[PDB]
């Protein structure tokens, strides 16, 4: 019993039908899925005079090509071939004139000079949110805006490590959610993502960082470097994540969200009804009626932004499907007319794990059937990378399909594994959670500063 | 395997050829990789080349962007193109020229095919065929603890939730006879409570197994309500203790209690969860650690010690911990006028994987190999 | 700063024809109830087994003949009952009229005590008892109050034991019969004291005081007034409005506000307000300024509809602190009402501040310390009238924090809280810890959590006791 | 007072005749120019019958009428009975210090009024032991419904939990790179010279000690480390600063009492630590000027080790900070490991919650807290800084009326239950 399969590194389709597993190595040979001639990305910049010039220099060096940090692990730390004849994105990253707004020395000193942290974060967001709106409404017409705050301002706005207090990035994303241009907040020295995670007090990968900033810029601009290679070309499959986030204000109630993704990696975020709770405000769940409306509101939202109706729709959750929840979802699916429907409970914190002989962990893609339950290892030893990227041992995912599901747990485990390659943060493809689950955590951090009943955009690019 | 032997003979001959020139051969019907060596240094050049020794069924090196060569042999005596001149050592200089250019982007280092084994942190629980139940005048167990301790022969491996008693032992023969309504006690099939879909019975079964395992292992272990964490107890103050257990067919020991002077004390711990999969109950073993000031007094600030824990979460270190805990747990329920263990545990068959991590080659090629092993600072 | 001290007199009560006394039992013995009418009878309905009904009639007859004391050394604490004849303390005949009896068969008791699931047996027991209660009230008996004398095996099945995870029989029964106008007193069929209100001990002799409390509860549950608090000025009248919260078990576990208004005759009014806000993670309940205004407006309209006299001073009480929005809405409703004087008091039941005299007996009941702007009132403790301390554990005092918007002094308010502890629907023992609004908040909140939000609930507090 | 001494001499005389007669005497309170009390019959047993007595004392000055055979006295309405509430009968005894003789009449009618004219005859009525049959006859039993036992008018004192806190006039405030104190504890333990009496909430660091000088340098932004008046943080209305003030007061109390106490995050309980596994230990303190000992750690041996404990809470009263002592207990299996099932031991604590035992616990806990802040040479300055918070006792709370204790241990049957018996 407990038969184990080791899945293939799921395939990605790139330009002109080219296929590969690495996002970078795939873009290195075929380019993006759909290339258009003369494509250009209008990149706006906000920061000090020093940071803006630093971004212009990094963009120039990035265009000239950047050598690998460690040659021994070239697949994990590749060269950037630079903008030109070997450019993988096959698109121009430009900062046109007049698309730059600069925070003065006065303004930076005014933010740092505020003692109260909540009062200082509200003041800085108030400043930059009126600088982002001023750049969107301008004639510069940027596609993605890069926020390059100076280090002393970042250290005031981002706590460190070795909801009682406001988080800067989350509040900013909420205030600029009605704005159509996405924003990329970067460190001015390394140019990696900033304010997503707590910084390090003793903070002290160039090519890999450049790959990632450019990837983020491309996805934010609205283009797609690759789609998930489907099992059948005619078969259309969408993946809907359902989560909940608790408001810190009022009656401290729970609100249901939906994270709707397609085979190309484009998310559609929606807010559902207030959730119910089993005990003392914890254990959030949805009623049968609210569950049907959210899924109907999600299918209608997907069908608006696409051409084909998906033959199959997978619904993912991090908590068990309540029978009231499952009944409403299956009711909306039966009314939607979708051919196949699968409901999956993705457990993040299952203590079950398998251990092999030796120091290196089990291969990524290892799947062990547990009599209807599936222990999937999204993170682990990667043959392409020649090592295990992480240090702490991986903790696998227990996948529990609902009885109403139509696919086997073998096909569903492949989908979850492939869904971990949709990655708006890095170009590394060994992510722990599938895209709907990662999107659930981000939108919960942001929409909790947006009042319930207020209209929210369904564009995931604004949320990243 | 009849075919395994057929190939190894070929591999052996060609392998002796290549080492006579300093090249390397590694096992990957045989597939191998060749690495050149610089004479004085005696170290790998990094230059690789794939060799298949034979003496639609294409190579699995198809993803690999590696130059592929095939060797033809017989018991008696470049194929980089994939579709639907001798090995005399002079050839070696010539074959060497077809290097893979070392770490060129796109090399795959593909996984081994032979397969390998793996263990699971699950243990099958063998439950007593019957379980006693009854009603109680008390709401929960915390209401019945004061009354139970007023009588002799006390035990705590029982559950009371919403005025319903459950236990694997007969409550009428212990002090529990005072916390149960005596006319409603009756033994029934254990599956009536432990193998149904009601979440309250599913809960009460998990609490019973938790409280029974606690009693069964009171010699070596202590239970802490915070995180429901069992840990190896200590004897003396600041004095380390070792636990002797069987791994594979061998004997070994582990410093379950550790100390470091300038203080604090480490304790081998485990979260012992329960997971019913298909009409069988399993005990899950999640190894962790628990820290104390001096053996018994809890530590004041765990946060300074949590940083060192994630330096010890390495596969070999954690695997050897599950191997230990299973031995302690299976050994707990073993062996005319005194009671005996109610629960027994059974190791599961080893998990067979169709592909293996090339750890031997990866330890040499990967410049991060040493980090994979837990250094105990 | 060193603080000041004061020892309050035992707040005086007024009985029949102007009589005054501090103890309810003696005042009823010396003057009778407040406003008695010639020929008062309390028609008492009974539900139970054939044995329990006969036992109740025997205890009622025993009560009429009189029961001498059982502890003569503490006579003011353990008094004799003088009987329901010439020396009738209540001047009110207690009778069980023909036909007002409903019996539970020995099978039906075994049908409830035979259900293995507690929650299932609780509901089945309420469905049984509530349907029989509906038969009496909608019948020719026309009872004024009904006594529920359940058999020992059935009480021991529905009530927990000691030394929101499951249902409580009494609260579910009160909620399911909160629409009937005839209150219900639940009694053990042996000692005839209250049952199912507090958990029972694992294993089951005051007799006259058991009778005193039962008749006092029936007198109050019938709708008559034994006594009223005597004011400092006869013409100025004060009304007391407590505000509490109770959290629901299902749905989203939302808190809901309640108001427990009491007048000087001990009569209460129970109002249900809007859903409350919470400060952090579903705890620390509070009310917005508008909803706090609506609750006070509804309560005053309820006061005006029943009591038919102009309240001069309105003291508002809460066990949680008066938040800025809450006090603003209370001020808006009070100002529009025309009430001349108003007081807001935050009563802390769980303050760790206490004083300890040199001895074994604790401090006197009525001891009050004026920590600057914060009163330390001792509602329990040594009682000179009772000649002992009517307890065991050390009494923990109430800490009274008046709001800045208050008119009266902190001394005028502590003397008010001490008086509100004499009002009792449980016993005839006058050293009760909590004032009447706070004591009712714990009680109606336990019952109203089983009546769905939105359903109009009765304001008569007698149905909640 | 001159009046109190004369009344004491009067009641002492009257107590002598009463006891000579065979009855008993106790005192209730104090009048002007006299004192009052109660007298109980006896047969060898107190019999439960009691009479009131008003002892008026005068040193000189004849009474109104010709004192050859008779006399007159007037009863002031205010000096009239305070027993007006109670239903017991009372007599009055007029004792002249210079003649050393008394005379008793019945004053059972005491309602205030001009009933003051009292007609005394020297021959008919004198308070002699010979008047015993008469005094006894005028007696209502204690066992009659309505007899008040009026409280003592003597007056007594009592102590309060609060210990006044003397905060340092200056508090160091600074911004922190870390969010919470728990987030900064990892980085603090690395540097050295580490103390933990600091609070970091919402990126703000506060402490009484200079962060720049005791190795908390890493957890603070040295740039904005600056001193400020303590009233600006403690004595404001900001709930965030009141919460930070209470957290800093706790952590400083832990440091200063660290020799004898350990802090438990569960229920925020301070308890007397154990020095030996399964080994008892005692603590010597000072109650007033008396040397005392308390078995703060009692080891029992099937093993439980009880620890003297108390919840140390902080309350602000009129721009002045006080510390509240709330005594409880903490149970351990071996002096360190908490009892796996502490629910069975909670009942024993209720038998130990009587007035005398809690008063002794509070008095002890005050002595430890007061000593922790004392500046003396007898501190462990070797490797450890000096205390910065000091704690001051409060005056005794004076009560106008007292508890009739001495009377109640005779009359009240349940008096012994007011005592706290251990196990």
């Amino acid at each position: 019993t407990f038969k184990a399969h080791v899945f293939d590194e799921p395939m990605l389709e790139f330009g002109d039908g080219g296929q590969h597993c690495d996002p970078r190595q795939g873009l290195r040979e075929h380019g993006p899925l759909q290339p258009r001639s003369g494509d250009v990305i209008r990149v706006g910049v906000i920061g000090t005079d020093d940071t803006v010039a630093g971004f212009t220099e990094f963009l120039a060096e990035t265009g000239r090509g950047i050598e690998s940090g460690n040659k021994q692990l070239i697949n994990l730390n590749p060269d950037f071939p630079g903008l030109g004849n070997q450019n993988p994105f096959r698109c121009k990253f430009e900062v046109p004139d007049g698309a730059t707004v600069t925070i003065s020395r006065r303004q930076v000193n005014d933010i740092t000079g505020i003692g109260r942290h909540d009062e200082a974060v509200r003041h800085a967001v108030e400043l930059i949110s009126s600088q982002l709106s001023a750049l969107v409404e301008g004639s510069a017409k940027p596609d993605v805006i890069v926020l390059a705050l100076p280090i002393p301002l970042i250290e005031k706005l981002v706590n460190a490590k070795s909801g009682d207090m406001l988080n800067f990035r989350d509040l900013l994303k909420a205030k600029t959610l009605h704005l159509p241009v996405p924003t990329q907040i970067v460190w001015p020295d390394t140019w990696d993502d900033a304010a997503k995670i707590p910084r390090k007090i003793k903070r002290d990968v160039k090519a890999t960082r450049a790959w990632n900033l450019l990837n983020a810029l491309f996805y934010k601009a609205g283009k797609v470097p690759w789609r998930l290679l489907p099992d059948q070309a005619e078969y259309r499959t969408s993946f809907l994540g359902i989560g909940f986030y608790r408001d810190l204000d009022g009656q401290q109630l729970w609100t249901s969200t939906a994270q709707m993704f397609d085979e190309r990696g484009r998310g559609l975020i929606l807010r559902g009804a207030r959730a119910q709770t089993e005990t003392r405000g914890r254990h959030p769940y949805l009623t049968a009626k609210d569950a049907e409306d959210l899924v109907v509101q999600s299918i209608a939202a997907y069908k608006a932004h696409h051409r084909h109706v998906p033959a199959r729709l997978v619904v993912l959750k991090t908590s068990r499907f309540r029978s009231e929840e499952a009944e409403g979802i299956d009711a909306a699916l039966g009314k939607s007319g979708i051919e196949m429907s699968d409901l999956v409970w993705v457990q993040e914190s299952s203590p079950i794990a398998i251990f092999r002989d030796g120091n290196y962990p089990v291969l990524r893609g290892t799947f062990v059937d547990l009599d209807g339950k599936g222990l999937l290892y999204t993170r682990g030893s990667v043959p392409f990378y020649g090592t295990f990227p992480g240090l702490r041992v991986p903790r696998p995912l227990l996948l529990v399909p609902h009885e109403n599901s139509d696919s086997t747990i073998l096909t569903l485990a492949k989908d979850v594994l492939a869904l971990t390659k949709v990655n708006w943060n890095t170009t590394q493809f060994d992510q722990k959670l599938p895209a709907p689950i990662k999107a659930a955590r981000e939108v919960g951090r942001i929409l909790k500063h947006v009042e319930f009943g207020t209209a929210v955009s369904s564009d995931f690019r604004r949320y990243t | 395997t009849d075919s395994q032997v057929l190939g190894e003979l070929g591999e052996t001959a060609i392998k002796k050829i290549v080492l006579e020139t300093g090249f390397l051969y590694e096992q990957r019907g045989t597939d191998g990789i060749i690495e050149l060596r610089d004479p004085k240094s005696g170290a790998p050049l990094g230059k690789l080349l794939g060799v298949q020794v034979k003496s639609d069924d294409l190579k699995y090196w198809r993803t690999s962007n590696i130059p592929v060569i095939i060797v033809l042999w017989r018991k008696s005596d470049d194929v980089s193109d994939c579709v639907r001149d001798v090995f005399d050592p002079r050839s070696a200089d010539r074959i060497g020229a077809l290097t893979i250019d070392r770490r060129t982007p796109g090399v795959f280092l593909p996984p081994l095919n032979k397969g390998e084994d793996a263990i699971i942190n699950l243990l099958r629980i063998r439950l007593p065929d019957e379980i006693f139940i009854s009603t109680s005048p008390f709401g929960s167990g915390r209401d019945a603890v004061p009354e139970l301790v007023k009588h002799g022969n006390v035990r705590f491996d029982w559950v009371i939730r919403k005025r319903r008693f459950v236990s694997f032992f007969d409550p009428r023969e212990y002090g529990t006879r005072a916390i149960v309504d005596l006319d409603q006690v009756e033994a029934v099939d254990t599956k009536l409570i432990a193998f149904n879909d009601e979440q309250d019975d599913l809960n009460d079964t998990m609490d019973l197994l938790r409280r029974t395992v606690e009693r069964q292992t009171a010699t070596q272990l202590s239970f802490l309500r915070k995180d429901r964490l069992f840990h190896f107890k200590a004897v003396g103050v600041g004095k380390s203790r070792s636990y002797r257990y069987m791994s594979n067919v061998n004997e070994t020991s582990a410093k379950v209690v550790s100390a470091y002077s300038s203080g604090y004390v480490r304790h081998h711990a485990a979260r012992l969860r329960f997971e019913r999969l298909a009409d069988e109950w399993f005990l899950v073993i999640d190894p962790d650690f628990h820290f104390t000031t001096d053996g018994f007094q809890p530590h004041r600030y765990p946060e300074a010690l949590l940083a060192g824990k994630k330096r010890l979460e390495r596969n070999a270190a954690v695997r050897g911990q599950v191997t230990m805990w299973q031995h302690l747990l299976v050994e707990s329920g073993k062996h005319a006028d005194k009671p005996a263990p109610l629960l027994q545990f059974e190791r599961l068959p080893v998990i067979q994987l169709s592909q293996a991590v090339p750890e031997s080659s990866w330890n040499r090629t990967d410049p991060r190999a040493k980090e994979m092993e837990a250094q105990d600072l």
